[PDB]
């Protein structure tokens, strides 16, 4: 079905009262006055402005922020150097090198994420089979040089150690959906 | 357990207005022309 | 004397403001800094080229109408005359002639812009 | 019935097959192949000489009325003699249908532009020339539309590298934005994401 | 003592201009469901000083194609004419008492238009040329209509002085006898001050910045000060002419307070209008002022020629 | 230290306060990141409340927020409007495209980061960074230019 947005049906003819109403509308600027009144109502409303940085906009546990590498509760790294995140990364922002550790464990020797190349899509955290790489909810990590956004394994493990109290709670609140 | 999912309430959601709703306000043209002419005459006197 | 003094004070104030605005901040100007602005690209042609005017007839009419304004402006002293009938008739004739000229130009589409 | 498989209607397939027979018998001088996909889409593969008559007939015929050109594009298959397959997707609002017209070209045989048939073909053929190097005859103004000014090569070709040949940087000695041969801090790592096992037996090509 | 009077006129007008910029930011924000500046200072009251200091410590632009002499001359001319237009206003006693006050106002306004034109031509840029030509068309339309409006109003008043306007509105506002030409005068002041919907010279969306698109820092600050001082000026002129404040011989402070309140209300109405309406097209502004305002203005001018004659209410010479 | 050193430090504080309280960006954007930039302009975050107001001409601009993919065809224009800004100017790269190419890093027609073209003061990461993150970058830039010691370095010369 369809409807007309501007087509008028029949005519209203001509009347002295209607002509006087249109004359008053043209001369006394009635629609302009009611536009003024609308802006006046908005003036006397309450603004929708939060007091940043003391107030923050609401988010969800699903929010994709700064990357981090998590651990098991024992303290062992969750990552097993399987390169699924590297394979699924649409921007090729992940570089992984690996070798057996001194105890024979399958661990990374290089895990780099170019955050200037990353598109913050969460494909790494949804392809990780052991929940090692995550996008924790940090978003206020802007730097002053281009280099500081080239994360390596030490930076990502430090982020995982810093944000574990929040990332674990978000994964607890979210993991039944995924 | 029971399947829990994001679903509408069993009674459905309430009616959502969507039509164009202008207040259709203001006084008549005769009345405001009469007010203006009366103001003119009083000011002239 | 007082009006001349306050005009000179305004002149001195604005000259002082523009002088401190030009001599206070650090200067660093080069060729790309002082090239003209054309939304990021080089200008195709100079801005001193002829630039067509679509309201030239309205501007000439504005000259004539401004002189009609100059004629109408001694009215607040003209209304003090003894022979108010002659003044009233002459003012009515002047305003009616001006209105007839405006109506004729509106009819002949002179107020409309070319192209 | 099956929740994971797309439902299939045979009426659209029958109608498109009938219309393909109709167009093929109307224009045997240019039509080389007519096919209907299992996705219920009609494709008519024509000789490059018949682009103007075929497009004009499809736009202006009473039973066709394909008055809207959806898009015009090219596909680079660099294993045939005529590597560029020019594709016209057209929409008939009168009959609520869509058709696809294909033709072929190589780097040195231009095809006729259809700006006189559809005006959108102007920018579409500009894009095709800019991205593939397929020249168009009788175009009102054929030039690049998406590449940089002075860009050399047609980047949507298969043999053109992904990163290109030049990169821009601001040189302070000349105070300009200059082009250099491309050097990458990290090379694009290509992946061999092809299973060595056949996935679709219906598309098994016979051995050579 | 006269120099002290010059100071106590000029400096408070400049501070009122800067806080007019602040109050425009606040009022536009609160009409746009936001807050506006409240960080820089207690309630944003240090924001204009921050902006002024930043602009006067940023380097100015001297483009290669630009005529330096007129480029320098135009903004200082604009600021001087703004303050000169401020000088003869009576509140209820003017600093400079003139006989042909509104003629001085008209001459100084047209010279401010020339400041805009010379800025646009000196800044050798196409957007500046566009701004200059739009200024030409705008001032053509509002000049003819506003001149006839002011002629009719002062024909009702009887003289070109403004203390005479105070004496005229001793008992009643001129809004009641002359409210249609009050509306047309308000629109004319909007077009004169280049406020939305009739700005059209600092065209933000149509042009980039228009006549001052090549101006930076200090001279741009001078242009902004001139424009907003003209806003307060034209609203003050409107409330002196049409909405007569209460004047008593024993105390003029009541007149100053009432004048301040009405001028603040009219300036806030200017900001309200800028929030409310979209911008005109500059040929439509000329068509409006020459096809709707001008015939009615000529008719009302004839009516105000006739009215004291047939009512015997010819105003006094003094 | 010397009494004049204290006066110079206070003058530096005053100049930095003025320049960080009045930051006017150029009305310049390229993509989705510029959509988030006008969502920062939106009533929730109120850059105007922070004192940050867009100006269309680069002559009246103080900072340049490179918000989007800087292409090869766009790079001379971006360099031109950066060069036409007056001297106390700053650059805020926004999003992965302007930072280091992002999703189009290996493209033939994309400059791999706007720092190859203009000197970037502050990098804001994200695709897109939220308006919260862009506002955070603006406040970080305000702190950075609060840290500037121009008159103190001039005195120590
Ligand atoms: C006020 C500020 C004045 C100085 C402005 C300035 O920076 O001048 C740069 C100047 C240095 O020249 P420059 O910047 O290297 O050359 C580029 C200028 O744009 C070159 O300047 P220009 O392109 O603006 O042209 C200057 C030109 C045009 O400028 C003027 O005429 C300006 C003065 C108007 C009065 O002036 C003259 O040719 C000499 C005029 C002498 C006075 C007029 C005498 C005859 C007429 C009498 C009635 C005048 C009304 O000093
Ligand atoms: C979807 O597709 C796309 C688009 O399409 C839709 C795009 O668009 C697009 C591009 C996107 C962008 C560029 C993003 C831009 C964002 C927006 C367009 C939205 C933001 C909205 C606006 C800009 C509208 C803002 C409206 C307002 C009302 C705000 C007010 C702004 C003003 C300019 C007016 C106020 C003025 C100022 C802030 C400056 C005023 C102050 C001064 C100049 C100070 C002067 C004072 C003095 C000098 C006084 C001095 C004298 C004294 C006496 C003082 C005493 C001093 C002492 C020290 C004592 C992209 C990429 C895109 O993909
Ligand atoms: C002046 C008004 C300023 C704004 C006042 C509040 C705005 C909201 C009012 C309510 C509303 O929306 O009304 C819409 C309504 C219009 O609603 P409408 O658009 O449905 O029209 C009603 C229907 N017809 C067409 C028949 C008239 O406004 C009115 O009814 C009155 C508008 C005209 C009168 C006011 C404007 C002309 C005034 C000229 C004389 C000057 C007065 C004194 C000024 C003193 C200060 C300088
Ligand atoms: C106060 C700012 C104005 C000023 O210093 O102007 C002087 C002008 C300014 O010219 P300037 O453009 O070189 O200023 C130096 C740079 N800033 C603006 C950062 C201070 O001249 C000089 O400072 C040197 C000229 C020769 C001085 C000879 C000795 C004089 C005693
Ligand atoms: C300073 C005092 C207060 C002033 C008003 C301040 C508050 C209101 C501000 C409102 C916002 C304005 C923003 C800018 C708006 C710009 C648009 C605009 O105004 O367009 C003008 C509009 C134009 O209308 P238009 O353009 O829509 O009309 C179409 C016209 N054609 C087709 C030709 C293009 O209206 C006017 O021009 C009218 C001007 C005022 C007329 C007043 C007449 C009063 C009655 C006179 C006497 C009648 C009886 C005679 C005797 C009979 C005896 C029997
Ligand atoms: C009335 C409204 C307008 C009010 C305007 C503001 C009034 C109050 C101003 C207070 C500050 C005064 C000095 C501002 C200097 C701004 C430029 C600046 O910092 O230049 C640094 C430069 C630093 O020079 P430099 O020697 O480090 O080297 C400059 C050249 N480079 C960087 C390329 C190597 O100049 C100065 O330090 C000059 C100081 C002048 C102090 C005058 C008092
Ligand atoms: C004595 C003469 C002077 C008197 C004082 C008033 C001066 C007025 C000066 C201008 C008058 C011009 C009138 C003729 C004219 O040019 O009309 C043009 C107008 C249509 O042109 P436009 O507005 O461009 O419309 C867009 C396209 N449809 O056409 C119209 O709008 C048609 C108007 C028809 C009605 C005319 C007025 C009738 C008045 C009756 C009063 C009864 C009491
Ligand atoms: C940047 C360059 C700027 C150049 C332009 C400057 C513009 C200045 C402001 C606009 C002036 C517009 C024209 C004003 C002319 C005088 C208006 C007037 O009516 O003056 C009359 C008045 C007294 O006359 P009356 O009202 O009859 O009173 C008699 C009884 N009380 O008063 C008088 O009789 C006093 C007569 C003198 C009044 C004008 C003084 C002007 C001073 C010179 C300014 C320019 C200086 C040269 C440039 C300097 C360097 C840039
Ligand atoms: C600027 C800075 C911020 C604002 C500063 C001033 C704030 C003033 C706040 C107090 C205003 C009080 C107005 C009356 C309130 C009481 C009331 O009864 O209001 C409702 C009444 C309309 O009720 P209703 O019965 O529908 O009326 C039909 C007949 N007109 O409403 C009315 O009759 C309204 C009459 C007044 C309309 C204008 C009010 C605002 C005036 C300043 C606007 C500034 C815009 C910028
Ligand atoms: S969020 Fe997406 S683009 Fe970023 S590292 Fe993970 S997979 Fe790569
Ligand atoms: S997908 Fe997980 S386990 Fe596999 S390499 Fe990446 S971070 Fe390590
Ligand atoms: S970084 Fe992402 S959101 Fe920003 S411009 Fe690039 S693609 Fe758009």
């Amino acid at each position: 079905t369809y409807k007309y947005v501007n087509k008028k049906e029949q005519e209203s003819e001509v009347d002295m009262k209607s002509a006087t109403d249109n004359a008053a509308r043209i001369l006394m600027w009635t629609e302009l006055i009611r536009g003024l009144g609308m802006t006046l109502s908005y003036l006397f409303r309450e603004p929708a402005t939060i007091n940043y940085p003391f107030e923050k906009g609401p988010l969800s546990p699903r929010f994709r922020g700064e990357h981090a590498l998590r651990r098991y509760p024992s303290g062992e790294e969750r990552c097993i150097a399987c390169k699924l995140c590297e394979a699924i990364c649409p921007a090729q922002a992940i570089t992984i090198e690996a070798e057996p550790r001194a105890d024979g464990s399958r661990r990374t020797t290089r895990y780099d994420i170019d955050m200037t190349k990353c598109i913050y899509c969460g494909f790494c955290q949804e392809a990780c089979p052991v929940d090692a790489i995550v996008e924790g909810p940090n978003f206020e990590f802007s730097t002053e040089t281009h280099e500081e956004l080239l994360y390596n394994k030490e930076k990502l493990l430090n982020n995982g150690d810093k944000w574990e109290a929040e990332i674990a709670a978000n994964i607890q609140a979210d993991y039944l959906y995924r | 357990s029971k399947v829990k999912q994001d679903m509408p309430p069993p009674g459905g959601y309430g009616p959502i207005d969507y039509k164009r709703n202008l207040p259709r306000r203001g006084l008549s043209g005769y009345s405001m022309f009469a007010v203006g002419i009366g103001a003119l005459i009083f000011g002239y006197w | 004397m007082n009006l001349y003094t306050v005009i000179f004070i305004n002149i001195l104030l604005s000259l002082t403001l523009i002088l401190v605005a030009f001599w206070l901040p650090q200067m660093n100007l080069y060729s790309e800094k002082a090239n003209p602005y054309e939304c990021g690209f080089d200008p195709t042609s100079s801005a001193r080229l002829p630039f067509s005017m679509k309201f030239f007839l309205v501007a000439i009419t504005f000259l004539l109408f401004d002189l009609e304004i100059a004629l109408l402006l001694p009215l607040p002293w003209a209304i003090q005359t003894i022979k108010t009938s002659t003044m009233m008739i002459m003012a009515f004739i002047l305003v009616t002639i001006l209105s007839l000229g405006l109506a004729y130009e509106w009819t002949q589409k002179g107020l409309e812009w070319t192209e | 019935k099956r929740p994971t498989v797309r439902p299939r209607s045979d009426v659209t397939h029958k109608q498109l097959s009938a219309f393909g027979e109709y167009v093929a018998e109307i224009l045997p001088k240019y039509v080389q192949q007519v096919q209907v996909s299992c996705l219920d889409e009609l494709e008519i593969c024509i000789h490059p000489d018949g682009v103007i008559p075929t497009l004009t007939f499809l736009r202006d015929h009473t039973n066709a009325q394909f008055k809207s050109l959806a898009d015009l594009t090219a596909v680079d298959v660099p294993t045939r003699q005529n590597r560029f397959e020019i594709v016209y997707n057209l929409l008939s609002l009168r009959f609520n249908s869509r058709i696809r017209v294909k033709t072929y070209a190589d780097e040195l045989t231009p095809i006729d532009s259809i700006v006189s048939v559809h005006i959108a073909a102007n920018w579409y053929e500009r894009e095709v020339w800019d991205m593939f190097g397929v020249f168009f005859f009788n175009h009102p103004d054929l030039r690049r539309i998406l590449t940089d000014y002075g860009f050399e090569g047609h980047p949507f070709r298969k043999d053109f590298p992904l990163t290109g040949y030049v990169e821009l940087r601001y040189d302070d000695e000349v105070k300009r934005v200059v082009a250099e041969p491309v050097e990458l801090a990290q090379e694009f790592r290509k992946f061999d994401l092809n299973s060595p096992w056949e996935a679709f037996p219906a598309y098994r090509q016979p051995p050579e | 003592m006269f120099f002290i009077n010059i100071l106590t006129l000029l400096v408070p007008i400049l501070i009122a201009m800067a806080f007019l910029t602040l109050v425009e930011r606040k009022i536009l924000g609160y009409m746009q469901l936001r807050k506006g500046p409240n960080i820089v200072g207690p309630y944003g009251i240090l924001q204009p000083f921050a902006d002024a200091m930043k602009l006067f410590m940023k380097e100015p632009m001297r483009p290669l194609t630009t005529s330096m002499s007129l480029f320098i001359i135009a903004p200082t001319l604009s600021l001087t004419l703004a303050l000169s237009l401020w000088v003869p206003l009576p509140m209820p006693h003017p600093l400079i008492n003139l006989n042909l006050g509104i003629l001085f106002i008209l001459a100084t306004s047209s010279l401010s238009v020339y400041s805009i034109l010379w800025s646009g031509w000196a800044s050798n840029s196409k957007y500046s040329l566009f701004g200059a030509l739009r200024a030409v068309a705008q001032t053509i339309s509002y000049e003819v209509t506003m001149a006839i409006i002011l002629l009719s109003v002062l024909l009702m008043n009887g003289s070109y002085s403004l203390q005479t306007l105070i004496t005229t509105q001793e008992h009643m506002w001129l809004l009641l006898p002359a409210w249609p030409m009050a509306m047309m005068w308000f629109i004319s002041t909007l077009a004169e001050t280049n406020r939305a919907p009739f700005d059209l010279t600092e065209g933000e969306s149509e042009l980039v910045s228009g006549f001052n698109v090549e101006y930076a820092a200090g001279p741009f600050a001078l242009f902004f000060m001139a424009e907003y001082t003209n806003i307060i000026l034209m609203n003050a002129l409107t409330t002196i002419i049409f909405l007569g404040p209460l004047y008593y011989i024993n105390l003029p402070e009541l007149y100053s307070t009432n004048f301040m309140m009405e001028a603040l209300l009219l300036s806030s109405t200017f900001l309200w209008i800028r929030a409310s309406y979209p911008r005109f097209r500059y040929d439509q502004l000329m068509h409006l002022l020459w096809k709707n305002f001008l015939p009615l203005t000529l008719a009302l001018c004839m009516w105000h020629i006739s009215l004291p004659i047939f009512t015997a209410g010819v105003p006094p010479y003094m | 230290r010397s009494r004049a050193e204290y006066v110079v430090t206070k003058l530096d504080d005053l100049i930095n306060w003025a320049r960080r309280s009045s930051l006017w960006p150029m009305t310049f954007g390229l993509a989705c990141c510029a959509v988030e930039m006008m969502h920062m302009a939106a009533p929730r975050y109120d850059m105007d409340r922070f004192g940050v107001v867009f100006r269309a001409s680069p002559r009246q601009a103080d900072v340049m927020i490179v918000a989007g993919t800087l292409t090869n065809k766009m790079a001379p224009a971006l360099r031109k409007v950066y060069d036409q800004m007056p001297e106390p100017r700053y650059v805020v790269s926004m999003g992965s495209c302007a930072n280091g190419g992002g999703y189009y890093h290996y493209s033939y027609s994309v400059v791999r980061g706007c720092d190859r073209i203009v000197p970037v003061d502050i990098y804001v990461p994200g695709c897109p960074p939220t308006a919260e993150a862009l506002l955070y970058g603006i406040l970080q830039l305000q702190r950075k230019i609060k840290r500037e010691q121009k008159l103190k370095i001039w005195y120590r010369r």
